[PDB]
């Protein structure tokens, strides 16, 4: 009961700006430690 | 958010929700707005409420649990060795939900030679206040670091520290309340469990009865970082001098 | 400027604590600390004003064009 | 450029989270961090190129009643007094110019000075202030220059920045009455309490030496050193602290305020030179109502000066799109901003 | 009216409605204003 | 638990008083009003005019915190608030000078006055016991004399350093009745308020009020009303030999002493020292001399602002706590 | 005089018969919080009494006295508050009878 | 300028408080205009 | 909850059309006045 | 300099992905009633919860 109730609820509810959520998700991690140590000369 | 009318014209929000705003309290201004019609007010509070937004959508972990004093004071409450007096446990249990709701005092962990409640039972009382609240949960997790159980033992609880935690029936039986057990980490905290088990309201209520607990107790316990605290010993000095 | 009448953290009065300090530093000289010990200072947050506090009001009252 | 205060480094009352100080009532009440903000308002009265002069006469008595709320603090001279107060509406300096001289007629014998309408400048401010120095003078071109500055004695309120000189900032969180802060055997209640969490990740250990050096400087009498790469060391400093009778590390046992028993861990406390910044909460508070709008877009102005306006968009309106709010994002960009009545048509609907 | 304190020798002079403002024997140009004779009131807080 | 805490080099032990019935299997004795009266005898050291060192017994830290909390703030005092001015041409602005006039103590005993309301304005605020008015006026010129004084301005200018004794007292009607048997002065007459120059003038009229310490800082009659847990030395395995010299040079030269020759180190008295705990550093005394801070004693050190004796202060604190509890006892319960 | 301002029983925290009651008392602070908690707590009938202010800028204090089935928590505060007056009367009497010496 | 609804030709006063400063009439209280527009 | 202080809460309004349920509460906030915090600044009746 | 570049990167990432709904056919759709993926993530489930 609990696993199926958590699976049917976890289905994406329609009418949601998934592109906006994804674009806020990709643009968020602006930490970017950029460890340039060591495969040589790769960005 | 909702409104609240207090003096001393600077703003107050809370400190558990400081992580998404990334505030630093260093002269950082941060403006507010109000809706106007009756449509957009409910459109704000039912779709953008703080009880609904316990998750950042980038991976689905809880992001609003607590902050530095709350975690480091709950660690001092429930370390392994903070046996409370009945007066001290009484005051500390009343000073979380001040007078709005009651508690049922469990039998202590130690009988007739002096009755002392272990701090983990004290954190267990924080989750389940009464039998009228259906808040029974289950959890098993890890306190962000542990020395592994060096012998041939199947559980990870038989270590030099508490290590692996376990919750059976809204009761912690081993462990502390550090990071990635309380929040701001992976998806196995206590508040995430209260959320997924019994909705947003009890998840918010557990945080707002932990905040008034730990903020009011850590000012009473005491914690400082002196020059003796950051003193290198002579052994470290003579080891560095040769290494 | 002018020394406050009572110290900030504690509440001991700081009147008859400044002129009796400069009078004791000019005449009947003591080093720095036996002055306060003989004047009657015990708590060391009552001692962070007489030891501290350059006198600014004696430099502010200099500017009076024949008042 | 500051003020000295003893300070107990502990985590107290939960108002000590992230550079969140906590001050002391009846210690801040004794003149701790008191401010004086001075702004001048110079309105040079000029005579025009139309044979006129701006008379600054005022003093409408209105039936001998110590006159009205507009012209109360102005006196029978035109210029404001010294020492009288003003709270958001009293005229403290008068400026009356004519409007027939706004154009350029001939200097006829008709009445040019026939009206002396009132257009002064008024102290628009949230809090009352005083006048301490008003002067009338002359400029280069023989006209009556008037400069007046106003000062108010700002008590340091809650929301005000207080930063150490050693490198940690801070805004006060709450004010404690007198005795809820932990005292000692001598009974000295500290003034401020800093965050213990502000020390590790900001990586400051010289403040932890600064408390000891300040304690020995206020103890032994001598103003102590602490310059770069030299100064007074710690080895003799701990010897002085243990020779007077205090602890060798600056620590002390303290007694809790709300319960009276001891503290389980030791708390060290000593003086730090604490300077106050130019971020009084009265100088940074902002408001908005249905007020002034621009002549160009019929939207409010910028900053705080004119009236004010706090924009949202270009990264901020996209947040409620990411939530999925439809009617809030419609209302707070259409109805609350500007509701206009463009007429349209079907055939060539311009 | 006894006001308009000077800024060089502090003389109490009373200029008329047309003066093209000037001081007394000090030979100065600017002048301050004396304190009013009223009763200002406030608490000691 | 023997009423004593532990002192380790990093934390203390057994902070809670834990002396209630319901702690281990029985009645760890209950209240028993005859027993608390039988087992309560205090020890007074001395009473000066600005010092008291009277001790206490057989009570926990809670009501001792109550008696030091009400003593520092919740007992009334007397000081001026409303300072009316008259053409103050000094360099000090009137707010700071009136703050200095208010915050200085005023030596006059209370219960000669009553409390004031926030309503009934200025013509009815001061109703027959509210006002200790202190009128002041001071100004100087260049002193006609021939001193030299080329560095110090002492003999050059008249009364340039005004003091607290310049604040006079104006009685009117019934105000002279309480002045005849009780002449009013400030606390210390040598308190510097302002510094003036010739051409500048200070004249004012300050009104007084009866207030409690929660409002302002000048309404606190005690500078420091704290207490002290008495340090109990619990030295065992005596240290006779040449180690007693280092044991004396490590501790203060007070609380501990040595008999003669190669004897052990005894303890002189109890109320002498704080805890320096330098013995918890060396590897000779770290497991040999064990100290602690006993409860049950609560060494007081109070001092007056000049208003009243501390034996009146402690008595007034006890009486106002009893009145504050009685006002809550006689209150009816209404939901 | 019907001066109901100080004490007020919470209608949304008590039980049916009694045995537990939140007392919202006004105009009081930590001056008597631990001074009354210590006296009510050493009552062998009272098993859980603790005080906590809601917010320091408000002059409020909530205390929740839980007890067993013997006595009412309303009337338990009466006996646990008379005894603090008895404490202060004993301390005042001994201080008066001792201060007459020297 | 004398445009109003309940009265006619009265005086006016822009507000000093609440940062609102609209040009309002007297003795009944009607704004009788739009929001203020300044440059 | 964000604590909104009354120095910026008395200048920050919210419209409430009366709906025969809050008539007593809105009458209380009209008779109380806009100077104290539980009050109302402006009003607009049915007529234009 | 890294935050100065990252702000403009997150802003110019937005307008190409701002209008992207998810209709009741369990599909994700663009502004012109087009389609880019027939079920979201292959499963159709919420990546938040
Ligand atoms: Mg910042
Ligand atoms: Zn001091
Ligand atoms: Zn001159
Ligand atoms: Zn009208």
């Amino acid at each position: 009961e609990i696993a199926l109730f958590k699976y049917r609820k976890a289905r994406l509810e329609p009418g949601t700006a998934i592109g906006a959520i994804g674009a806020q998700s990709i643009g968020e991690p602006g930490t970017q430690m950029t460890l340039k140590t060591f495969s040589m000369n790769v960005t | 958010h909702y409104a609240k009318i207090r003096p001393w014209r600077t703003f107050r929000l809370n400190e558990c929700v400081c992580t998404p705003y990334n505030a630093d309290f260093d002269g950082d201004e941060m403006n507010l707005h109000v809706p106007q019609t009756e449509e957009a007010r409910a459109e704000a509070i039912n779709l953008m409420g703080v009880k609904n937004n316990l998750l950042t959508p980038k991976s689905g972990e809880p992001i609003i649990a607590a902050t530095q004093d709350f975690i480091t004071g709950s660690y001092l409450i429930s370390h392994k060795d903070s046996f409370y007096d009945r007066a001290t446990l009484t005051q500390l249990l009343s000073m979380m939900s001040d007078g709005i709701e009651h508690f049922d005092i469990p039998p202590p962990a130690i009988m007739k030679p002096y009755y002392l409640w272990t701090g983990k039972q004290v954190f267990s009382l924080l989750i389940k206040p009464n039998h009228n609240s259906p808040v029974v949960i289950n959890l098993d997790a890890k306190n962000k670091v542990f020395v592994p159980p060096k012998s041939k033992s199947l559980p990870n609880e038989m270590s030099q520290n508490d290590g692996f935690v376990i919750i059976r029936g809204s009761q912690i039986l081993s462990g502390v309340m550090d990071k990635s057990v309380l929040g701001d980490g992976k998806k196995h905290s206590v508040f995430y469990t209260i959320l997924r088990d019994y909705g947003p309201q009890e998840a918010a209520n557990a945080m707002n009865r932990m905040a008034k607990l730990c903020a009011r107790f850590l000012g009473n316990r005491g914690f400082s970082i002196g020059i003796n605290d950051v003193t290198p010993a002579d052994d470290l000095k003579q080891k560095k001098e040769e290494l | 400027m002018i020394v406050p009448v009572r110290c900030f953290s504690c509440g001991k009065v700081v009147g008859d604590k400044w002129e009796s300090y400069l009078n004791l530093l000019q005449e009947d000289e003591l080093d720095e600390g036996t002055a306060l010990s003989r004047l009657g200072l015990k708590r060391y947050c009552c001692r962070r004003m007489i030891l501290t506090h350059v006198d600014l009001i004696e430099k502010f009252l200099r500017y009076n064009p024949l008042e | 450029a500051g003020q000295n205060a003893t300070v107990a480094v502990m985590s107290y009352s939960g108002y000590d989270i992230e550079d969140a100080l906590v001050l002391n009532k009846s210690s801040i009440d004794r003149g701790f961090g008191r401010c004086e903000t001075r702004r001048k308002t110079t309105t040079v009265l000029k005579r025009y190129a139309n044979h006129t002069q701006d008379i600054i006469g005022g003093m409408r008595v209105d039936e001998n009643g110590d006159p009205i709320w507009q012209h109360q603090s102005l006196g029978p001279d035109g210029l404001g007094e010294v020492g009288m107060k003003v709270q958001s509406g009293q005229i403290y300096i008068n400026k009356s110019v004519p409007t027939n001289s706004a154009d350029a007629p001939n200097p006829n014998n008709v009445n040019v000075q026939t009206q002396y309408r009132e257009a002064p400048v008024i102290y628009r401010g949230p809090e009352p202030s005083h006048i301490d120095q008003v002067m009338m003078s002359v400029s280069d071109n023989d006209q009556a220059l008037i400069k007046v500055l106003l000062r108010q004695n700002r008590r340091p309120e809650l929301g005000d920045k207080f930063s150490s000189r050693h490198g940690q900032k801070g805004v006060c969180g709450i004010i404690v009455k007198q005795e809820d802060m932990p005292f000692n055997d001598q009974g000295i209640v500290p003034d401020i309490i800093m965050n213990p969490h502000g020390f590790p990740s900001r990586m400051t250990v010289g403040k932890m030496i600064e408390l000891i050096s300040g304690k020995a400087g206020v103890l032994n009498g001598t103003l102590e050193y602490g310059t770069c790469f030299g100064g007074s060391k710690l080895e003799d400093m701990s010897k002085i602290l243990v020779d007077q009778g205090f602890n060798y590390s600056g620590k002390d046992m303290l007694y809790s305020g709300i319960t009276g028993e001891c503290l389980q861990a030791y708390i060290f406390f000593g003086p730090i030179y604490y300077q106050k910044l130019k971020h009084m909460v009265l100088d940074k508070m902002h408001a908005r109502a249905r007020g002034p709008r621009a002549v160009l877009t019929r939207q409010p102005t910028e900053g705080r000066s004119r009236d004010g306006g706090l924009r949202l968009g270009e990264m901020e309106r996209d947040c409620v799109i990411a939530y999925g709010a439809s009617q809030l994002l419609l209302e707070r960009l259409m109805i609350s901003s500007d509701a206009f009545e463009v007429d349209v048509c079907d055939k060539c609907g311009l | 009216t006894l006001k308009y304190i000077c800024a060089e020798c502090s003389s109490k002079l009373s200029l008329s409605r047309t003066d093209a403002v000037r001081c007394k024997d000090c030979g100065h140009r600017i002048l301050l204003k004396a304190r009013t004779k009223r009763l200002v009131q406030f608490e000691a807080r | 638990m023997s009423n004593i805490v532990g002192i380790e080099y990093n934390r203390v032990t057994n902070t809670t008083s834990t002396d209630f019935p319901g702690f281990s299997k029985d009645a760890e004795n209950e209240w028993n009003v005859e027993k608390f009266k039988k087992d309560f005898e205090v020890n007074i050291s001395s009473l000066d005019a600005r010092e008291a060192n009277f001790d206490l017994i057989n009570i926990d830290t809670s009501i001792a915190n109550a008696f030091r909390r009400i003593m520092i703030s919740e007992v009334p005092s007397v000081a001026a608030e409303y300072v009316y001015f008259f053409n103050n041409t000094s360099v000090i602005q009137d707010e700071v000078l009136a703050h200095r006039i208010g915050l200085v103590p005023l030596k006059v005993d209370p219960d000669m006055l009553t409390w004031v309301d926030s309503n009934l304005p200025d013509d009815e605020k001061f109703t027959d016991e509210n006002t200790i008015v202190l009128s002041l006026n001071v100004k100087c010129t260049r002193n006609p004399d021939a001193p030299k004084g080329s560095t110090d301005p002492k003999e050059l200018y008249n009364n340039a350093h005004v003091y607290a004794r310049d604040l006079k007292f104006e009685p009117q009607g019934r105000q002279s009745t309480t002045f005849a048997d009780c002449p009013v002065v400030p606390a210390d007459p040598d308190i510097l308020l302002a510094k003036l120059r010739p051409g500048q003038e200070i004249s004012l009229k300050a009104h007084c009020i009866l207030g409690i310490g929660g409002d302002h800082a000048k309404f606190s009659p005690v500078s420091t009303a704290s207490y002290r847990l008495l340090p109990q030395i619990n030295i065992l395995q005596p240290i006779k030999g040449e180690s007693a010299r280092r044991f004396q040079k490590c501790f203060p030269p007070g609380v501990i002493g040595i008999d003669e020759g190669s004897d052990e180190a005894y303890v002189k008295d109890a109320r002498k020292d704080t805890v320096s705990r330098e013995v918890l550093r060396y590897e000779e005394f770290a497991d040999k001399v064990k100290l602690g801070r006993v409860r049950n004693h609560f060494i007081f050190n109070v001092e007056s602002a000049g208003a009243m004796t501390p034996e009146e202060i402690f008595f007034k604190s006890v009486r106002i706590l009893k009145n504050k509890a009685e006002y809550l006892k006689n209150c009816p319960i209404t939901q | 005089e019907p001066d109901r301002e100080k004490i007020k029983l919470l209608t949304q925290a008590t039980s049916e018969d009694g045995t537990s009651a939140s007392f919202q008392i006004v105009e009081e602070d930590h001056t008597l919080g631990n001074a009354l908690r210590y006296v009510i707590m050493k009552n062998p009938d009272v098993e859980f009494c603790g005080y906590s202010i809601p917010h320091p800028s408000e002059n409020l204090l909530n205390i929740r006295i839980q007890t067993y089935g013997e006595t009412t928590a309303v009337d338990a505060l009466q006996k646990g508050l008379k005894d603090l007056m008895d404490l202060c009367d004993v301390v005042e009497s001994k201080f008066t009878e001792k201060i007459k010496s020297m | 300028m004398p445009v109003c609804k309940n009265c006619h030709g009265t005086e006016f006063e822009r507000d000093l408080s609440n940062a609102n400063n609209d040009l309002v009439c007297k003795a009944c209280g009607v704004v009788s205009e739009d929001n203020p527009i300044v440059s | 909850e964000v604590a909104v202080p009354d120095r910026v809460a008395k200048v920050l309004t919210y419209p409430e059309k009366v709906t025969r349920y809050n008539r007593h509460k809105l009458q209380e906030l009209i008779v109380n006045g806009p100077n104290v915090h539980p009050g109302a600044n402006y009003l607009l009746k049915r007529n234009e | 300099v890294k935050t100065a570049e990252t702000g403009y990167m997150s802003r110019r990432l937005m307008k190409s992905l701002e209008d992207l709904s998810c209709q009741y056919d369990n599909t994700v759709r663009t502004s012109a009633n087009g389609i880019v993926q027939f079920t979201y993530g292959g499963d159709g489930l919420d990546p938040l919860e």
